[PDB]
């Protein structure tokens, strides 16, 4: 019932170490803001408001850190050990989980105080102050599949063709099966809806000597960004990340890497910002992503 | 915080004398000592050419005005000297102490910038070509700082070059600035020991080098998390034009009273007379940037030759200037020749200077243009 | 544009029907969402240890169907196993699989129009240690909108609308009125009367319009701790009338249920 | 945007396909069955009434009619849509759980 | 309700007196989240709204 | 808030370009389009001329460096721009877009600077009348904006021409604010659809105008409560002279080797060598400010006339400018030629701007005197 | 007859002849036009929208079930400000114009 | 010396937000300066001053002192160099020193 | 990165050795000793099964 915060050193990594924050021996108690600041650049021509671009800022989350353990030495091991595993990364991640979600946060140290001043067992109480990064995602899973209708046999498929007003058979091992879906090409798509930070994928290409990559689509139709390849050898598979922090685009010949950016298509790459619509494949057999959904409030 | 070997003054008056006896007897120029000093340098904004600013420090040993301030960085940086000759060069600022505050913070001017101070150019020197205005200007025998040299591909400074602002004396600091915005090379001052083991020789050069011997335009992408400044070159900055005033000196008067003709650059390069023009207006720059020429007749009475008209002018707009941090994904060097995607726009041109502080590693791009011509 | 199925196709090749669409048509045609199945064992499934083993039984899953012909569910022990039918459209060569859960996990992923793998639940297999205890199938929903039948039987029950009404009937008279089906109605009564006489109008609220009968209702009533009764007229224009005796100062408790039915035959 | 229709056994889907209303009127949506116009034998329509004719299209000629939305306007939109019921006529039903959110009528 | 007034470009405050029903065209500027529950965790925060129409 | 017209550049590679067929089929330049955009101005300050200061103003739609803002007023001006003819012209401000900062604050260059930026002027094109300069400044076959045409009273620029500081080459930015000085107008751009039902086009005019089309001097009083700046021109700002050193080139030596000789303009205007001078001094003015003068002699060796020598000073001081607020006791205009009773003193001079802000509307009052003889 | 402050309007107006501008505008109290909100399309349109709330502006034409934005064709020249002052609004070439104002009250 | 001020750190990795996206750059570690209370316990005023006068010398003495910071896991130094010290006058018993030393980090 | 492996009594090690994966899978990592293969009788394998043989 009651709100549940851990630490993670590498969220989804094999090596992830995590702190239970809520009921280990190193605690988290009283975030100082979980909410968020906005402004419309608004100016006021004698009371008349004249909207600006809007922005979000994510404050900086303090948190009361305090030990439980049952002798100095412990105390001592578990601040030194807590601190040490946030200060070995590049950033660690907060996961916020609720009866109603299980968010995270890429968070970065910003301060961390050590005193003496204390309880029983030689216990800490301190103050962690973190700088935001990512603040409140989930990953999603996707599979995309390029995915041929077969073709339409009159004889074969389910269709009423032949003399009016048509027929089909049902003719043992032979009869009427279903040429294809509507719509087939569905199942290589990405349908977006929602707000995202960034995704990662791995792309597998499918004709060689043609480039290779995915597009994006707005509600209308029509194409505003995509990141295609052109290698002069054919990859294996293909590995893209968007996150501005992490930006990755290389293609994987067996164990060999290769930084593709210097053959990426630059002008079709218009913008990193992903709108509502919807992802298409180029030249792709298959894309796996994991996409880094976003509520900038939660 | 960066290493730093300090030097006296590279002062010609010493050095520029060839009683050096070399290891088989015959004389050469004094070369350099090794630094007074070798100290740290922290709280730092240096820039490698010395393009737009001066670079300030503050060192752990306390230097004075007139020093030598070679600034050493752990990376290296990729150089093709000489058609098939590529090497990794290590990336060092070289500077002159021009102030020193209290607090031992010192103000630096890049070295190449520094050399050719109160130098000036009379415009009979701008009559041939760059090649010409170069080796004016870099010469220990005129210069206030010593030189060893001066490397470059020679095509670079081959063309025609351009005249002085209204015919008259102009500084060889506004000259070398004119030249270099025309041929999109900044110059990068070098100490190194004579690579010949037949000279012992500690060297500084001055350097017109990039990462290809013939440069070969790279077309990249800069994006908004590289925290980009964009700006436009100010009028008095103007540094590329498309059209030109021309004035010739009537022999009769001696002096410019007769009307200027108009010569307009196309955007495929092409400059004519703009009385003549009968196109559309599509294959036309976008914007007007007009530059007024003043020239002489020769002894004939013969006005400038289009060609000589021609290298003053080139396809381009009002010089938009980016500056973003490096990044890993494509990393850039000074004098790269550059197509910049940034944010939906193609821009050409080159990287003119580079900054380096304790947290950024910054790139100053020129969109100079001249797709058609410059090499 | 406008997408033809169940048409003539001259060339064989204008209205081919794809499974997608035949998959609407029978869910649009059976009244089933994605939350549901059809289901039929045409033979007993057989329990073998911790397996379930489907001999025959046909299932329609989005509108898909398929059978299972001795197909085997593996099953956890001292569990309540749940049994899904996972349709997956891009493993083109199986589509349909089944899984043993330890929950419902059904997620209504519209297979039809967009992108997901379908996951249906329609068994509930409850094992010990060593075998199956029990068996309970998924409940078949089918979702109607307007219905002309003639005879039903049900097993269950009939979930109708009900509406609530109290009435401050005045002289201390309170009633609390419950409708169901828009049509039958029981009073409670409650409160005490005082200062009221035979044949007088109540001096309170009338009774709203949808609690209104077509025709007057007499409800009888009873004073608590007494052997006396009375009785209210409910008129069709919403009046109260009282029936029972004078009523003086002193107040006396009023009880019980009577029923009424708003609509008459029509 | 995407709706199926099933009208005289025959299955259609509508993908994107607009009608347009008349001002200041109530709107009967009808899908029209012509099977003699074999490329397009579904159209639909904004009628100023339900002229819904019960063709019997699978067994004689003619055109089916159905109303199946009733669409309201203003002098420059729609101001409210109410579908029309979709009637199932059963014989004998045996069932387990019913629930009714209007009326049964008995 | 904070995603609510998020989702749109602003959103209008009704202010309802018995002489007065007048509106205002608002567009958050912060909002604050805690842990420090009442009974049943019910919150007590700020909200602060930037005027665009007052 | 104000109402602006954004466009793309009035770039005239584009514009001058007479294909344009005209109702009656005749071929002329092809006029301005409609604007791209119609926003909004913020926090803004907005000056007519550009006499003095650069504007800014904060734009609700982006624009970007080389667009051209149309700035509009819910305001008129009156404006006589014919013997005849006297209107009631709305005030618009136009601008190039100069600076974008990250926020949509723009700088902004009043079109007319804009217009003749990089155009320099040799000493020989100042050797007759004011009309030439102004006819040779304002010209889309060679300026960087586009223009259809100037508008003014021949009269104002009919007098003799005053010549470039050390006869040398000037900027047409330097000779422009010299002229202008001289004549008491500054320009004024306008965008106007051709008065004549003939001509469909949309066109930019440039302007020396005022209320009335020969000028009548407005005496007025400017007081305290008006929140007046008061100001003197720096040394380098200098637009007034009242005595004059004049070289004129020898013939044999080619150079200025023969003394100066030295003029005065007495309170009257009168002109005279200044070595002739028997008064008692309360007629010359009550302090001198004196400029340099170059000539070189004609064919026959004559010196210049006392007459173009007269023409480059007055009788003036000390050039104060008074910014103060409009008053609606007595409104003025940009082009008023007025005399100011300001604290107790007169000032003779002209209005050479005017600045809007959300919370002001001020005029620029420039002290130019030469009351004998300004028009 | 405008006497009060407004934040903005939005009007549906009603075109009488072909070629002439069309549109409405603004006096001032002493009798002077300031700014005007006037098109002029090649047809007469059954109807034309305006929204002047500066967040919001929209300028549409609406001739049968063809909307069109008329923004090309307005004038320029005119359209001075959509800071209404107290005065009062005529009608240009309309036979009709129905109103739906955004009073403005700075305290209540 | 009792109650450091603080043995802990700040941390920054230059972040700027993109509408409430982080873009990290270099990361930096600054070391916060080491405030102690300073208290002597001589037994008379005599060896109070004697206490303050000896332990502050000591320090002004060298060009850096060295703090050892030792617990049961671990023995650690820190290369310090005097920052401020305080001298008061409001003796407890015996004239004892109850002041506030701090010093600037070199090598922690 | 260092992992020291014993098959068949055959001491051999992986020194920045790097096997490649399938996707969406349960990959079984095989050391496999071919002693014909005398210049290198040991390679690793990523198969879909244990197939420890």
């Amino acid at each position: 019932g009651v709100r549940q915060y851990k630490i993670h050193t590498n969220l989804d990594g094999t090596d992830d170490k995590v702190w239970d924050v809520t009921n280990g021996k190193v605690r988290f108690y009283q975030p100082s803001n979980l909410g968020l600041q906005s402004t419309n650049n608004i100016w006021q021509s004698n009371g008349i408001g004249v909207m600006g671009t809007r922005s979000i800022t994510q404050p900086q989350i303090e948190f009361k850190l305090e030990t439980f353990g049952e002798s100095l030495e412990e105390n001592y091991q578990l601040m030194k050990d807590f601190v040490n595993d946030i200060l070995s990364k590049k950033f660690v991640t907060l996961e916020y989980q609720t009866e109603i979600f299980q968010v995270y946060a890429d968070l970065a140290l910003a301060d961390v105080t050590k005193t003496e001043g204390y309880g029983k067992n030689g216990t800490f109480s301190e103050k962690i102050t973190f700088d935001i990064i990512t603040k409140w995602y989930t990953y999603e899973n996707l599979t995309f599949d390029k995915i041929q209708n077969g073709k339409v046999i009159a004889g074969m498929s389910k269709i009423y063709g032949g003399t009016a007003p048509g027929n089909y058979k049902y003719i043992k091992g032979t009869s009427y099966t279903y040429y294809g879906e509507s719509d087939i090409d569905r199942l290589s798509r990405w349908d977006i809806k929602e707000e995202i930070f960034s995704f990662m994928g791995i792309l597998y290409p499918k004709l060689p000597k043609t480039p290779a990559g995915v597009r994006f689509l707005d509600d209308i139709g029509n194409e505003y960004t995509a990141i295609v390849f052109k290698t002069e050898q054919v990859q294996d598979y293909i590995l893209i990340n968007t996150d501005v922090n992490d930006e990755t685009y290389q293609g994987w010949k067996g164990t060999t890497a290769l930084n593709l950016f210097p053959v990426m298509d630059f002008e079709r790459y218009r913008t990193r910002i992903i709108e509502k619509g919807q992802m298409e494949l180029i030249n792709l057999s298959k894309a796996e992503f994991k996409i880094k959904r976003k509520a900038d409030f939660v | 915080m960066l290493e730093a070997n300090v030097y006296d003054n590279f002062n010609p008056n010493y050095y520029n004398i060839s009683d050096f006896s070399m290891p088989n007897g015959k004389k050469e120029k004094r070369g350099l000592p090794i630094p007074k000093a070798r100290c740290q340098v922290i709280n730092y904004e240096l820039w490698e050419t010395g393009y737009l600013y001066t670079s300030s420090a503050t060192l752990t040993v306390s230097v004075e005005v007139g020093d030598i301030v070679q600034i050493l960085f752990p990376e290296v940086v990729p150089i093709e000297e000489a058609l098939g000759k590529k090497k990794k060069l290590n990336l060092d600022m070289v500077y002159l102490v021009t102030d020193v505050d209290e607090s031992n913070k010192a103000t630096l001017k890049n070295y190449f910038w520094a050399m050719i101070e109160s130098l000036d150019v009379p415009n009979a020197i701008t009559k041939t070509t760059n090649f010409a205005i170069i080796d004016y200007l870099i010469d220990p025998n005129k210069n206030n700082l010593m030189s060893y040299g001066y490397f470059f591909n020679s095509s670079i400074f081959a063309g025609k070059a351009t005249i002085n602002r209204k015919a008259e004396t102009s500084s060889a600091h506004d000259v070398a600035k004119r030249i270099f915005s025309k041929v999109q090379f900044q110059p990068t001052t070098t100490i190194q020991h004579a690579p010949s083991e037949t000279d012992p020789r500690n060297l500084l050069f001055i350097n017109f080098a990039s990462r290809n011997w013939n440069r070969k335009r790279i077309t990249t992408r800069v994006d908004i998390k590289q925290s980009v400044t964009m700006d436009t070159e100010t009028i008095v900055e103007r540094s590329a034009y498309n059209f030109a005033v021309v004035f010739v000196k009537n022999k009769a008067t001696d002096d410019y009273t007769d009307p200027p003709k108009m010569y307009i650059a196309k955007n495929n390069g092409d400059v004519i007379d703009y009385s003549t023009y009968h196109g559309d207006g599509t294959d036309l720059p976008d914007v007007r940037t007009a530059k007024t020429l003043f020239y002489d007749r020769d002894d004939h009475g013969n006005p400038p030759e289009l060609s000589t008209i021609k290298v003053e002018i080139s396809p381009s707009t009002i010089v938009t200037r980016l500056i973003f941090n490096q990044n890993e994904l494509l990393p850039l060097y000074v004098n790269d020749l550059v197509d910049i995607w940034y944010e939906g726009k193609l821009y050409s041109g080159y990287i003119a200077d580079r900054v380096k502080t304790e947290f950024n590693d910054r790139l100053i791009f020129v969109e100079s243009g001249d797709k058609p011509n410059v090499i | 544009t406008i997408k033809n199925f169940t048409f003539f196709s001259p060339n064989s090749t204008e209205f081919p029907v794809g499974s997608n669409n035949d998959g609407k048509l029978y869910m649009m045609l059976t009244g089933m969402d994605y939350r549901t199945i059809r289901r039929k064992d045409w033979s007993s499934p057989l329990n073998t240890a911790l397996n379930v083993q489907y001999t025959n039984t046909s299932i329609i899953a989005g509108g898909r169907y398929f059978e299972l012909l001795n197909e085997t569910v593996a099953l956890k022990g001292d569990s309540v196993n749940y049994i899904h039918a996972n349709i997956d459209l891009t493993q083109t060569a199986n589509p349909v699989s089944l899984s043993a859960e330890t929950a419902n996990n059904s997620n209504g992923v519209d297979i039809n129009n967009g992108s997901g793998v379908l996951k249906v639940c329609f068994d509930i297999v409850t094992t010990s240690g060593t075998g199956v205890t029990s068996t309970k199938p998924i409940v078949q929903t089918s979702t109607l909108d307007s219905i002309s039948v003639n005879d039903m039987t049900v097993s269950g029950s009939i979930d109708v609308p009900v509406q609530t009404l109290t009435v401050e009937a005045g002289n201390g008279l309170q009633l609390q009125l419950t409708k169901k089906n828009n049509d039958l109605v029981i009073v409670r009564f409650f409160g005490s009367v005082s200062n009221i006489q035979k044949g007088w109008n109540m001096s309170g609220t009338w009774v709203d319009r949808p609690f209104r009968p077509a025709a007057v209702q007499s409800l009888v009533g009873h004073f608590a701790g007494r052997d006396t009764s009375f009785h209210i007229d409910i008129n069709p224009n919403g009046s109260i009338t009282w029936w029972g005796a004078n009523i003086d100062k002193t107040p006396i408790a009023t009880r019980g249920n009577g029923s009424y039915f708003i609509k008459s035959a029509w």
